[PDB]
């Protein structure tokens, strides 16, 4: 979703999915919340 | 591994196909031959699978059969090598004019 | 870029393959810059006028020369037809999947049509048909963002 959202606005340096949702410390509790926050701040910067 | 693919439509006569059949494989014009097989009891044409007969099982003896080989049409030749390996039908239709 | 000349590599000697660059086109040209600096081009479809048979069929590949950014297989396109004729059965603009040639800038690149198995001397069955050619016709739709 993040290389369709570089695609269609023409910008390749443009960058919300970073490698830290997983966290082998505490079993990655939270990586479904953390990827939920990053594809909606990809929308909301597609929807502007 | 899903691509877009080179989706060709191709035009086939079989008209053209059987009297396009090599010497020995005993090529015929359609349009006279069926006149033939329909005016009489029984018949055939052709060799191989690339024939003109009736039905051989049970209550299809008065179904004319029009029957082609794909690897005798030579779609593979209308393109190169290098677009793709992997061809398929995806539709096909008659024209019966 | 601008050229007309057969394939270079192997299995394609007997393809006709007409180029165009698309930096000679001067399609940005056509329109001032202040209404915006981000041309990209949708859908390409192809037009050939030209005399064909009573049951026959036109066998070209449109295709593109730089497979950097654009997704997999949308670099190429099949003509069948020939009358306004795009690579797709149904050309659906809202099937969700990106177009070929959807996203190729204005300025770059380089367009060639190639037809399959056409010289005369080795007796391709495309020889005939292209005697009858007169003209090739590219529909370019584009999109000013």
């Amino acid at each position: 979703a993040e290389q369709a959202y570089r695609w269609e606005l023409n910008d390749d340096s443009a960058r919300f999915i970073k490698p830290g949702a997983w966290q082998g410390t505490y079993a990655g509790l939270l990586a479904g919340e953390t990827l939920m926050l990053s594809l909606a701040q990809m929308e909301d910067a597609h929807l502007k | 591994r899903d691509k877009r693919a080179l989706e060709v439509e191709r035009t086939v006569s079989l008209a053209e196909v059987y009297a396009g059949l090599p010497k020995d494989n005993g090529p015929f014009s359609l349009a006279q031959e069926i006149d033939k097989l329909v005016s009489q009891g029984s018949g055939s044409a052709g060799s191989g699978n690339n024939n003109l007969a009736f039905g051989a099982g049970t209550d299809t003896k008065t179904s004319l059969q029009a029957s082609v080989s794909f690897a005798d049409l030579k779609i593979r030749e209308d393109y190169p090598a290098s677009l793709g390996k992997i061809r398929r039908i995806k539709q096909i239709s008659v024209t019966l004019p | 870029n601008n050229n007309l000349a057969f394939g270079a590599g192997t299995d394609t000697k007997t393809s006709l393959q007409a180029s165009v660059s698309f930096a000679d086109l001067k399609i940005r040209e056509d329109y001032p810059a202040s209404l915006g600096k981000i041309r990209r081009i949708k859908q390409i479809s192809v037009t050939l006028p030209a005399l064909l048979g009573p049951y026959q069929d036109v066998q070209a590949i449109l295709s593109y020369g730089d497979k950097a950014g654009l997704a997999n297989g949308c670099e190429a396109l099949a003509v069948s037809h020939g009358m306004n004729d795009s690579g797709q059965f149904q050309l659906d603009f809202n099937d969700g999947k990106f177009l070929p040639f959807e996203g190729i800038a204005i300025d770059q690149g380089t367009l060639t049509l190639s037809f399959p198995n056409a010289s005369m001397p080795e007796k391709g069955k495309q020889a005939t048909m292209l005697k009858t050619l007169n003209d090739i016709i590219l529909h370019i739709r584009y999109t000013i963002k």
